[PDB]
C-alpha cells in the first residue's frame, strides 16, 4: 500500500497521456480521478497507521547514487509528518481531477490536461516520502516541470509563455541554493539520507549549519513565494483555474514549508536561521495582503492571499512552532482551495471575464457559490470556530507568547496583515455578489422577465452555476473548512501532543513557548485580531454601498493616486526585477557576443592573423621581381650580415630585434 | 586475435566493402548505407560483447595483446574502467549519427560513409591505445577526414568551419606534442605502465601541465578558444555534428585522466585554481551569449561549451566524486547534444532550410512528437532529475565545490542559466504562439525514422537517470587510482 | 462552439477532441493493466517495508493482514503460555 | 460532443502504409536488439564493483567490534 | 537551396539580412575605447578577480566533520 500510493497517480498519468487516443476523453478521467481517489484512500489509512499508532515505515527499493561516501537509495519514509502532508494533498488532488470534468469540459485538450494534474500529484507525494534530500529534490524539481507545463497549458498565448519561464527560471534560482545547501550537508556529513542529517544536527559546527539552514531557506523562499523570490507566483495565475487550486495555492506552494518542517532537527540549532524565518514570515504576510487589496483580478487577489498565508507559515516556523506551522498548511489549502474552486465557478458563469469592475450581482444567480465563498472567507479571516480560526490566531498569540522584541514586532506587523485581509476578503465577496451589478445586461437577463421576441427559446445566457463535477467539491471543501480545525487541532497542537514523536518535527525544549502562550498572554491581545477583523469588515462593508466617495476621493489625491499605484504595482518589484536583472543578463550577452566572440576576440585571434598574414605575404613575395641583378644583391647582403653575426660576436638577442623589426616593416606597404 | 583489434578492424572492412562492391554487383547507394550501418552495428555488438566479460575491480589492463615484436611505433590496446564508457559511447553513437543522416545525404555518398567508418576507427584507437605518444596519432588522425567531411558535405559557411577546427586543434596539439617528447625523454617510453610509475620533478611538471593544458582548454573548448567549434559544429553535416559533439569534446576529458591526474598531480593541485577560473568564466560567459544567440543549432553547439565546462572542473577537482561526475557529465552530454543537434540540425533544417529562431515559433500544435522528445531533451540540457545530466552536474559541481568553494558556486550558477536557454529555446520553438506564419506549407511530424533516434537517445538519458550504477559500478576501483592525497591516520601503515 | 484544426496531426494524447468509438474497452483493458501493475507494486512493499514497532491487537491496522514483518510477528505472538 | 481521432502516424495517409527506408531493419533487430540481449545478458554478469568486495570486509571487520551480531559465533 | 528540398518558407527579406549581418559581423569590429574598455574588462578584470579569489581562498575551509568545538578554517 505504501509504495501503492506512489506509483498510482504516476500510472494514471502514463495512460492518460501517452495512450490518450486509446481512452479518449472519457477514458482518461475515468482513469486519472480513479487512480488519485483511490491512492487518497489509501492516503487516509496511511494516516491512522503510521500517525495514530505512531509506527513509521521504511521502504527503500535499489539504489539512486551510489559515490564512496554518498549512497542515495529510491527510498521512502513515512513518518507523522508524511501523512499530515499526504492528507490535504490527496484530497484537493482528488477534488480538482473531479471538478475539471466540468470545468475543462470544452477544451479541446483535455487527456494532456489530466495527465499533467495527475503527474503533479505523483511528484508532490515523491517530495513528501523521500527519505533523503536529493529524492525530495526530485520531487521538487517534479513539480516545477509540472507547474511549467500547467501555467503554459495554453500555450498559443504570449502572456502564459512568458509566466511560465517566469515560473520556471524562478524556482530555479532557490533549486540553486537548495543544491549548495545539499552540497554543504554532503561535504560536513557524508551523505544526505534524513536519519543520518538529523541523528548529527546537534554536534555539528555550528557554522556549517547556518550555511546549509540559510541555502534551504533561500530556497524554501522561492518555492513558498516570499518576497524575495515571490514574483513567479501571481504571474502563475495565468494556467486554467484548477491549477490554481491545486499546485499554485494548496500543495506545491508548501513544499518551502514542508521543506523548513522536515529540518526542524537540523534548524533547531541555529538561531539564526529561526530569526530569518521569523521576519521573513512577516514581511510576506504585509507585502501581499497591501498588494493584494489594490487588485482588480480575482485570481491575482486570492493568488495575493495565498502569499501572505505562507508567510504566516514561514512567520510560525522562526518560532519553533512547526506543529503549528503544519497545521496552518493543512487547513489554509481546504478553504484557500474552496476559495479558488468557487471564483472558477464565477468566472465560468460570467464568460471568462476576471476582473472585479465588471462584476455586481450574481448573488441570487450564484448562490451556492456565494455561501462556500462566504464560508471559505470567514475561515480565510480566522472568523472564531471556524477552521482557520484554529491555526491563525495561535500562530498569532504564539508570535506575542515568545515575549521577545521580534515576536511582539511580528506580532504586530501580522496584525495590520490580518486587517488588510479582511479588507480584500470583502472586496471580493462585495464587488462579486452584494454590489450593484457593473456588468452588462446578458450577465443578469432572465427569461423570467420578457426581454425577446422571436430569439425566446434560446439566447439568454443568465450567469447561472455549475453541473455535480462543479459544484460536489464545493460542498465538501465547505464542510473542511467549518469543522476540520476543531476535529484536528488536539493532534496538531494538543498541549503535550505527542503526535510527532517520532521525531517528524523536531523542538528542543529552551525554543518552547506553548506554555506562555496558553498562560501568558494577555486577553485583549488574543482576541484583538477578531476585533479588527468584526470592525474593518463594517468599515469596508460601510465605505462601499453606503459612502463609495470618500474611496475614490483618496484615489483621486495625489497621494491615494500614487499609493494606490504602487500596491497595485506590487511594490514595483516586477519592474525593476526586469530593468536591473533580466535586462542586465541580457545586454551582457549582447556584448560579450558582439565585442568578444564575434569582435575582438576574432581579431585578437584568427581574423586578425588572416588579414595582417596575408599582408605580410604579400609584401615579402613584392621583393621576388625575378629580377637576377637584383636576387645577386639579395645574396650580397644576406652574405654580409652573417659575415657580420659571427665576426663581431653579437648579442643573439640583437638578431630576433633586427628580425623583428624586419617584419615590421614588411607589415607596412609601400 | 584481441576483441580490441577487431573493435578497430571491423569498420576498415566496411570501408573496404563500400569501394569495392560495384564490382560484385549501378549499386544502388541504399545498399551503401546498409553496409555502413550493419558495420556500425557489428562494432557495437562487440563493444557489448566486451563489457559483459569486463571486471569492474582490475587494476591490470584488460584485453591486450602480447607484442614481444617491439618497433619504434607499436599499437598496444587494453582498457580498464576510465576508458570501457567511452568506448560504449563511440559504438552507441555512431549508428544513431549514420541513421541521422540517411537521407539528408545526397550526393558523395560513398565518401560520407566511408569518412565516418574512418572515424569510427580512429576515435576508438584514442580510448584504446596504452601509450602517450599513440593518445596524440589518434588524436590528431582525425583532423583531415573531418576537413574532409566539413568541406564536403557542410553547410554555406563551411570552408572557414573547416579551416578554423583544422587550425586550431592543430595549433593546441603542437603544444601538447611538445610536453608528449619531453616526457618521453625522461622516461624512455610513453607507455602506461611505464610512464605512470614515473615521477616528474615539481617544475618539469609545471612546464609539462602549461601545454597540455592549452591543447585540452583548445579542445574543451574554454571560452575564447571556442570559435572553431561555433563554427564548425554548427556548418557540419548533421551526422558530422554527432561525432564532433558527443565523441571528440570528451578526448579532452579522456585525455586528462591518462596525461595530467597520474604524471602531474603537484602541478595540478597548485593551477586548481587558474583551471577553475578559465573554468567559472567559461560557465557564465557561454551561458549568457547561449542565451543571445539566434542560430538555433548554433545554441545547441553553445550549450555544449558550458557543460563542458563543468565536466573540466570535475575533473581537476581531485575528488571521487568530481571525477566521476565528469565522466559521468561527459556521457550524458553525449546523448543529449546528440538529440539536440538532430532535433535541429535535422528535424528544423531539413524541414525549412534555415536555422534562424525568427521563424520558428508554435511547433507543437502541428509536430506533437516533436516537441515532446525536443522538451525532454531540453530538459536533459537544464540537467533536471532523472536525467543523466542531473546526476553528472551535481557530482562534478559537488566535487567542485569541495576542492574550492568560491568556483563551485559560480558554476552552480549553471543550474539557473543552462535552464534559462533551454527553456527559452524550447519555449520560442514549441510554444510561444500559434504556428509560425512564415511556413507556407505545413510541416508533417517526426518521421518514424527521426521518432526512433531521439526515442533512442531519450531512452539512454532517463535510464541512467535513473540507474546511474549501471556506469558508476565500473568506474569506482579505477577511478580511485587518479585521486592524489592521503589521511593522517589512514597513510603510511605498518 | 469547438475549433477547427488539422486531421492530419497524429499526436499520442489524442488531439483536439478525440473520443474513440471503443473507448471504454480500451479503458477496461488499461485499468485492467493499471491494477495488475499495482497489485505486483502491492506485493513488492508488503515484503519489504520495514517497522520498528508493531501494531497493538486491537487497534485499526490493516496492513497487518497483508506485510510479512507483522504477520510473523503476530503469528510468533500466538504461541503463548 | 467528442471527435473521433484523427491523425497521420509517421506521416502516413490513411490511404497508404509505411514505406521502409532500408535502415529499419538493422536498427530494430540489430542495434535494439543487440542491446535487450546484452541487458538480459547483464542479469548474469557476476558482480565484480569495489563495493561488494569491500563490504563483505567491512561487515567482518565490524562484526568483530561490538557492531554487528555474528551469524557464526566463535 | 541546401540538399534536400524543404517546405516553402516565407523567407522575410529583413530577418534574412539580419541574419547576415550577424555572420559578417567579426569583419567589422574596430579598436576603440568603448571596444577596447570592454574587452579589457571581460578579459583580463573580471577572470583575474576570480583567480585571485581562488588563488587566496584555496585551502582555506573544510567541513568534512566539523563539530562543535571546531573551526572550519583551515589555515
Ligand atoms: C550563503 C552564505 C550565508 C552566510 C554564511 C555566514 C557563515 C559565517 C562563517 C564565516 C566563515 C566560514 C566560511 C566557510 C565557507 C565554506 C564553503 C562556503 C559554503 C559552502 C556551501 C569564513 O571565515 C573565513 O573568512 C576569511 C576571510 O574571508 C578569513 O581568513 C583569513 O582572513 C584574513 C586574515 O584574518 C585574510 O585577509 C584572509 O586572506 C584569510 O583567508 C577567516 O575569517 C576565515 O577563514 C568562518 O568565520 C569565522 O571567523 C572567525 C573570526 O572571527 C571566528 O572565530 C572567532 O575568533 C575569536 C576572535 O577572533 C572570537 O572571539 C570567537 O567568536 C571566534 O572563535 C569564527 O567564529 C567564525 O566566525
Ligand atoms: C607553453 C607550453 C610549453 C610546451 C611544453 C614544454 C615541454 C617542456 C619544456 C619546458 C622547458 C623550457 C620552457 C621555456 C618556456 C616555455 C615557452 C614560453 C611561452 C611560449 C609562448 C623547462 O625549462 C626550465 O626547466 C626547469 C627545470 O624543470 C629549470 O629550473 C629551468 O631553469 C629551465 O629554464 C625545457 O626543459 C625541458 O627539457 C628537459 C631536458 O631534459 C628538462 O629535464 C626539463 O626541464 C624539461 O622541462
Ligand atoms: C595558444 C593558442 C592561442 C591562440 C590565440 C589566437 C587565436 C588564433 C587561432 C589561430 C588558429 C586558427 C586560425 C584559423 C585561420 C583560418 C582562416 O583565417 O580562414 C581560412 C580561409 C577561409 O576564410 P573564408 O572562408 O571566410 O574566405 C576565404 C575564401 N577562400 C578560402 C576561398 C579564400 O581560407 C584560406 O585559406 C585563406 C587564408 C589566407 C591566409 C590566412 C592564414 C591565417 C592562419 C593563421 C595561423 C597563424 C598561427 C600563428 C599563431
Ligand atoms: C525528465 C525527462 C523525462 C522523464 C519522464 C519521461 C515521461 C514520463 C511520463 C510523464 C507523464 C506522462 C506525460 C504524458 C505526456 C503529456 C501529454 C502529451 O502527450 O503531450 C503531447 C502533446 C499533444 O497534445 P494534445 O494531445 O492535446 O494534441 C493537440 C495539442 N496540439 C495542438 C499540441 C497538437 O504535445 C503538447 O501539446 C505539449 C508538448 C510538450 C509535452 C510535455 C512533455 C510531457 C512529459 C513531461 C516529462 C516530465 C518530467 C518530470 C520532471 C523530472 C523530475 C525532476
Ligand atoms: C539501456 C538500453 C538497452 C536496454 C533497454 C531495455 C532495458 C531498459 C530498462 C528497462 C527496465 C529493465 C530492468 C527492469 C527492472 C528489473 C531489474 C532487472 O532487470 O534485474 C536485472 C539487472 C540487475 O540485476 P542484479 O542487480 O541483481 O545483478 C546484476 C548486476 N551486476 C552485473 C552489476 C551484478 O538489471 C539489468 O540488467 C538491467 C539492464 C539495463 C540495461 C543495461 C545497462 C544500460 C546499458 C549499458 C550501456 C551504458 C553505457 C552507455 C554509454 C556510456
Ligand atoms: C522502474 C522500477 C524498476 C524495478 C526496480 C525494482 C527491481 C529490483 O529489485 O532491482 C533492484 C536491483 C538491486 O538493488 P541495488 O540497486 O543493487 O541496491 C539496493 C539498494 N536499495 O537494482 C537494480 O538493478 C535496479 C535497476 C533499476 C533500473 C530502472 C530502469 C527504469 C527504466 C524506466
Ligand atoms: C506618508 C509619507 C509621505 C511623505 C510625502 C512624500 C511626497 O511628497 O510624495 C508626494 C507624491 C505626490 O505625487 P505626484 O504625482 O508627484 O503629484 C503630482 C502633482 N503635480 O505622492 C507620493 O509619492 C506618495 C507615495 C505613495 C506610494 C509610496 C509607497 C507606499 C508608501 C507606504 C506608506
Ligand atoms: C596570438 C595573438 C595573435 C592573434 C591576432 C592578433 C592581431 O592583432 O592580429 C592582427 C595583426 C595585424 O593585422 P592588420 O595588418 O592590422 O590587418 C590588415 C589591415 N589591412 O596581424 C599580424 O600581422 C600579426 C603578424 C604576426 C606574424 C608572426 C610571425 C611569426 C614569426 C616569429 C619570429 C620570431 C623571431
Ligand atoms: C586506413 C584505410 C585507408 C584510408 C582511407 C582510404 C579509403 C580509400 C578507399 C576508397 C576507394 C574509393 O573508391 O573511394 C571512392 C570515393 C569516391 O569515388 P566514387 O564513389 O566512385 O564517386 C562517384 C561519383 N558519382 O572516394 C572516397 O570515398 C574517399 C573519401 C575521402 C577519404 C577519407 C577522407 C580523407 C581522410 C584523410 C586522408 C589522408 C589521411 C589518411 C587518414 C587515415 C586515417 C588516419
Ligand atoms: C473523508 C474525511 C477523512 C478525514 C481524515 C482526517 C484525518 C484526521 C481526522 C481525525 C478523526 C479521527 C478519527 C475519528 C474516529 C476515530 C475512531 O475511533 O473510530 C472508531 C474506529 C474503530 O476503532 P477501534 O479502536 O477498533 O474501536 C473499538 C476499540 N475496542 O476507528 C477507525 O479506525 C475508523 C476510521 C476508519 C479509517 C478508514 C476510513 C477510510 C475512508
Ligand atoms: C537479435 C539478435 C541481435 C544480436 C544478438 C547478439 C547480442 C549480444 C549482446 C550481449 C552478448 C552476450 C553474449 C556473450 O556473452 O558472449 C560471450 C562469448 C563467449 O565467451 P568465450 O567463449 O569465453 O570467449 C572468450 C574470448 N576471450 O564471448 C566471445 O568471445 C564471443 C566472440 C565474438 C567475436 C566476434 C567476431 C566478429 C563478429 C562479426
Amino acid at each position: 500500500m505504501y509504495l501503492s500510493i506512489i506509483i498510482l497517480p504516476l500510472l494514471g498519468s502514463v495512460v492518460s497521456g501517452f495512450f490518450g487516443r486509446k481512452v479518449g476523453v472519457s477514458g482518461a478521467q475515468l482513469i486519472t480521478c480513479s487512480s488519485v481517489i483511490i491512492t487518497t484512500i489509501l492516503s487516509i489509512i496511511a494516516f491512522f497507521e503510521v500517525g495514530f499508532n505512531n509506527i513509521p515505515v521504511t521502504i527503500n527499493i535499489f539504489r539512486w547514487i551510489d559515490s564512496e561516501w554518498f549512497i542515495i537509495n529510491w527510498g521512502f519514509q513515512y513518518d507523522s509528518l508524511t501523512v499530515s502532508m499526504l492528507i490535504p494533498v490527496l484530497i484537493i488532488s482528488s477534488l480538482v481531477h473531479i471538478y475539471s470534468i466540468s470545468y475543462m469540459s470544452s477544451d479541446p485538450h483535455n487527456q494532456r490536461f489530466f495527465s499533467y494534474l495527475s503527474l503533479f500529484t505523483f511528484m508532490m507525494i515523491i517530495l513528501v516520502t523521500a527519505n533523503n534530500y536529493l529524492l525530495m529534490f526530485v520531487g521538487w524539481e517534479g513539480v516545477g516541470v509540472c507547474s511549467y507545463l500547467l501555467v503554459s497549458f495554453w500555450f498559443t498565448r504570449i502572456a502564459a509563455n512568458q509566466s511560465s519561464i517566469s515560473a520556471f527560471l524562478t524556482n530555479r534560482v532557490g533549486d540553486c541554493f537548495l543544491t549548495v545547501g545539499m552540497f554543504a550537508i554532503l561535504w560536513s556529513l557524508g551523505n544526505l539520507d534524513y536519519a543520518t542529517v538529523f541523528s548529527l544536527a546537534p554536534y555539528i559546527n555550528s557554522n556549517v549549519v547556518i550555511i546549509i539552514g540559510i541555502c534551504l531557506l533561500i530556497g524554501a523562499m522561492a518555492k513558498s513565494s516570499q518576497v524575495g523570490l515571490h514574483v513567479w507566483l501571481p504571474m502563475a495565475m495565468e494556467g486554467p483555474t484548477p491549477v490554481s487550486a491545486l499546485i499554485h495555492a494548496a500543495t506545491m506552494v508548501t513544499a518551502g514549508v514542508y521543506l523548513l518542517m522536515r529540518s526542524s532537527p537540523l534548524i533547531e540549532y541555529s538561531s539564526t536561521v529561526l530569526l530569518l524565518c521569523l521576519w521573513l514570515g512577516a514581511i510576506t504576510t504585509v507585502f501581499s495582503s497591501l498588494i493584494g487589496l489594490f487588485q482588480q483580478d480575482i485570481k491575482k487577489v486570492i493568488a495575493y492571499s495565498t502569499m501572505s498565508q505562507l508567510g504566516m507559515m514561514v512567520l510560525s516556523i522562526g518560532l519553533s512552532s512547526y506543529n503549528i506551522a503544519l497545521f496552518h498548511l493543512v487547513n489554509h489549502a481546504f478553504y484557500k482551495a474552496l476559495l479558488f474552486l468557487g471564483a472558477g465557478s464565477v468566472i465560468h458563469a460570467v464568460a471568462d471575464n476576471q476582473d472585479f469592475r465588471k462584476f455586481g450581482g450574481l448573488i441570487s444567480y450564484l448562490p451556492l457559490t456565494y455561501s462556500v465563498m462566504l464560508i471559505a472567507s470567514l475561515s480565510l479571516v480566522a472568523f472564531p470556530f471556524m477552521t482557520g480560526f484554529y491555526s491563525k490566531d495561535f500562530i498569532l498569540e504564539s508570535a506575542y507568547g515568545q515575549f521577545s522584541f521580534s515576536g511582539v514586532a511580528v506580532y504586530i506587523i501580522a496584525t495590520i496583515g490580518a486587517i488588510f485581509t479582511t479588507l480584500y476578503s470583502v472586496k471580493v465577496l462585495y464587488l462579486t455578489f452584494l454590489s450593484n451589478p457593473n456588468g452588462p445586461r446578458t450577465y443578469y437577463r432572465l427569461a423570467i422577465d420578457n426581454f425577446f421576441s422571436a430569439q425566446a427559446i434560446k439566447s439568454y445566457k443568465p450567469a447561472h452555476e455549475g453541473d455535480f463535477f462543479l459544484t460536489l467539491p464545493l460542498v465538501i471543501l465547505a464542510l473542511f473548512s467549518i469543522f476540520f480545525g476543531f476535529i484536528t487541532k488536539d493532534i496538531f497542537i494538543g498541549l503535550g501532543s505527542n503526535f510527532f514523536v517520532d521525531n517528524s518535527l523536531f523542538i528542543h525544549p529552551i525554543h518552547e513557548i506553548m506554555i506562555d502562550t496558553e498562560f501568558a498572554v494577555p486577553v485583549l491581545f488574543k482576541l484583538l485580531p477578531f476585533i479588527f477583523t468584526i470592525s474593518f469588515s463594517v468599515i469596508a462593508l460601510t465605505l462601499s454601498e453606503l459612502l463609495s466617495e470618500l474611496v475614490i476621493y483618496f484615489k483621486f489625491s495625489r497621494f491615494g493616486y500614487n499609493i494606490f499605484g504602487f500596491f497595485n504595482q506590487r511594490f514595483l518589484i516586477e519592474f525593476f526585477y526586469n530593468k536591473y536583472i533580466t535586462n542586465l543578463i541580457l545586454n551582457l550577452g549582447g556584448q560579450i557576443t558582439k565585442i568578444l566572440d564575434k569582435g575582438s576576440i576574432e581579431l585578437f585571434g584568427p581574423y586578425g592573423l588572416e588579414r595582417g598574414l596575408v599582408k605580410l605575404s604579400k609584401n615579402i613575395s613584392s621583393l621576388s621581381t625575378s629580377h637576377v641583378t637584383t636576387y645577386a644583391l639579395y645574396i650580397l647582403v644576406g652574405f654580409i650580415l652573417y659575415l657580420i653575426y659571427n665576426n663581431l660576436l653579437l648579442d643573439y638577442s640583437y638578431l630576433l630585434l633586427i628580425i623583428i623589426l624586419l617584419l615590421l616593416l614588411m607589415m607596412i606597404g609601400e | 586475435m584481441s576483441l580490441l583489434y577487431v573493435l578497430l578492424i571491423i569498420p576498415i572492412i566496411g570501408i573496404f566493402l563500400i569501394s569495392t562492391i560495384d564490382s560484385f554487383y549501378f549499386f544502388n547507394v541504399s545498399y551503401y548505407k546498409k553496409i555502413a550501418l550493419i558495420t556500425t552495428i557489428l562494432n557495437l555488438i562487440v563493444s557489448l560483447i566486451i563489457y559483459i566479460l569486463f571486471d569492474f575491480s582490475n587494476n591490470q589492463f584488460q584485453f591486450i595483446q602480447e607484442n614481444l615484436d617491439l618497433s619504434f611505433y607499436d599499437i598496444y590496446l587494453g582498457v580498464d574502467g576510465v576508458s570501457i564508457y567511452f568506448v560504449l559511447l563511440t559504438t552507441i553513437i555512431m549508428p544513431i549519427a549514420l541513421v541521422s543522416n540517411w537521407n539528408s545525404i545526397t550526393n558523395n555518398i560513398k565518401s560520407y560513409l566511408i569518412i565516418m567508418l574512418l572515424l569510427e576507427t580512429l576515435l576508438l584507437a584514442v580510448f584504446l591505445v596504452l601509450d602517450v605518444l599513440l593518445f596524440y596519432i589518434f588524436f590528431e588522425s582525425i583532423l583531415p577526414p573531418l576537413f574532409i567531411l566539413i568541406g564536403l558535405f557542410g553547410s554555406s559557411n563551411k570552408v572557414r568551419a573547416s579551416f578554423y577546427i583544422f587550425l586550431y586543434t592543430l595549433l593546441g596539439s603542437l603544444f601538447l606534442l611538445l610536453s608528449i617528447l619531453t616526457m618521453s625523454s625522461i622516461v624512455g617510453t610513453t607507455y602506461f605502465d611505464v610512464l605512470l610509475k614515473s615521477s616528474f620533478e615539481y617544475t618539469t611538471q609545471l612546464f609539462l601541465f602549461f601545454g597540455i593544458f592549452i591543447a585540452f582548454a583548445v579542445k574543451t573548448p574554454v571560452w575564447g578558444l571556442n570559435s572553431w567549434l561555433l563554427r564548425a559544429h554548427v556548418e557540419s553535416p548533421l551526422g558530422g555534428s554527432i561525432v564532433l559533439a558527443a565523441i571528440v569534446l570528451k578526448l579532452s576529458l579522456y585525455g586528462v585522466f591518462r596525461l595530467i591526474l597520474p604524471i602531474l598531480p603537484q602541478a595540478s593541485l597548485n593551477l586548481t585554481y587558474i583551471v577553475y577560473a578559465i573554468g567559472a568564466i567559461t560557465v557564465l560567459y557561454a551561458s549568457f551569449s547561449t542565451l543571445r544567440t539566434v542560430d538555433v543549432k548554433e545554441l545547441i553547439a553553445y550549450s555544449s561549451v558550458a557543460h563542458a565546462a563543468i565536466y573540466l572542473m570535475g575533473v581537476f577537482s581531485n575528488t571521487i566524486q568530481g571525477l566521476e561526475g565528469a565522466i559521468l557529465l561527459g556521457l550524458a552530454h553525449g546523448f543529449v547534444s546528440s538529440g539536440l543537434f538532430i532535433c535541429a540540425g535535422g528535424i528544423l533544417y531539413d524541414r525549412t532550410g534555415t536555422r534562424l529562431i525568427y521563424f520558428f515559433r508554435g511547433l507543437t500544435q502541428i509536430m506533437p512528437l516533436f516537441s515532446l522528445f525536443f522538451f525532454i531533451l531540453c530538459l536533459g540540457n537544464a540537467g533536471t532529475p532523472l536525467t543523466l545530466n542531473f546526476v553528472g552536474e551535481f557530482m562534478s559541481l559537488y566535487g567542485t565545490l569541495e576542492r574550492l568553494p568560491i568556483a563551485g558556486m559560480l558554476a552552480s550558477t549553471s543550474i539557473i542559466f543552462s535552464a534559462a536557454y533551454s527553456i527559452y529555446m524550447y519555449n520560442r520553438i514549441a510554444f510561444g504562439g500559434s504556428v509560425s506564419l512564415y511556413f507556407i506549407d505545413c510541416f508533417r511530424d517526426l518521421t518514424k525514422r527521426e521518432f526512433f533516434i531521439l526515442f533512442t537517445l531519450v531512452s539512454f538519458t532517463v535510464i541512467l537517470g535513473i540507474y546511474p550504477s549501471f556506469v558508476l559500478d565500473g568506474l569506482h576501483y579505477n577511478i580511485s587510482s587518479v585521486v592524489y592525497g592521503i589521511e593522517p591516520n589512514a597513510s603510511y601503515l605498518t | 462552439p469547438k475549433i477547427p484544426y488539422p486531421k492530419h496531426v497524429w499526436s499520442p494524447a489524442g488531439g483536439w477532441y478525440a473520443q474513440p468509438a471503443n473507448w471504454k474497452q480500451n479503458t477496461a483493458i488499461f485499468g485492467l493493466v493499471i491494477f495488475g501493475i499495482t497489485a505486483m507494486v502491492w506485493k513488492y512493499s508488503a515484503e519489504h517495508e520495514v517497522r520498528h514497532k508493531m501494531p497493538e491487537p486491537d487497534r485499526f491496522y490493516p496492513s497487518r493482514y497483508w506485510v510479512k514483518q507483522i504477520k510473523d510477528y503476530e503469528r510468533a505472538q500466538k504461541e503463548k503460555q | 460532443q467528442y471527435d473521433p481521432p484523427t491523425g497521420w502516424l509517421w506521416g502516413v495517409r490513411p490511404g497508404e502504409k509505411y514505406q521502409n527506408e532500408g535502415w529499419e531493419g538493422p536498427f530494430f533487430y540489430g542495434f535494439w536488439g543487440s542491446l535487450i540481449v546484452f541487458a538480459i545478458a547483464y542479469a548474469y554478469k557476476p558482480d565484480t564493483s569495489i563495493q561488494t568486495w569491500a563490504l563483505e570486509e567491512a561487515r567482518r571487520r565490524l562484526e568483530a567490534e561490538g557492531i554487528l551480531e555474528d551469524p557464526n559465533p566463535t | 537551396m541546401a540538399g534536400l528540398q524543404h517546405y516553402k518558407i516565407a523567407m522575410d527579406p529583413a530577418l534574412v539580412r539580419l541574419g547576415s549581418m550577424i555572420s559578417n559581423r567579426y569583419k567589422y569590429f574596430r579598436w576603440t575605447k568603448r571596444t577596447a574598455l570592454v574587452s579589457f574588462m571581460y578579459v583580463v578584470v573580471v577572470p583575474s578577480t576570480i583567480g585571485y579569489l581562488a588563488y587566496k581562498t584555496d585551502g582555506l575551509w573544510d567541513l568534512r566533520a566539523k563539530r562543535r568545538g571546531d573551526l572550519i578554517s583551515e589555515r
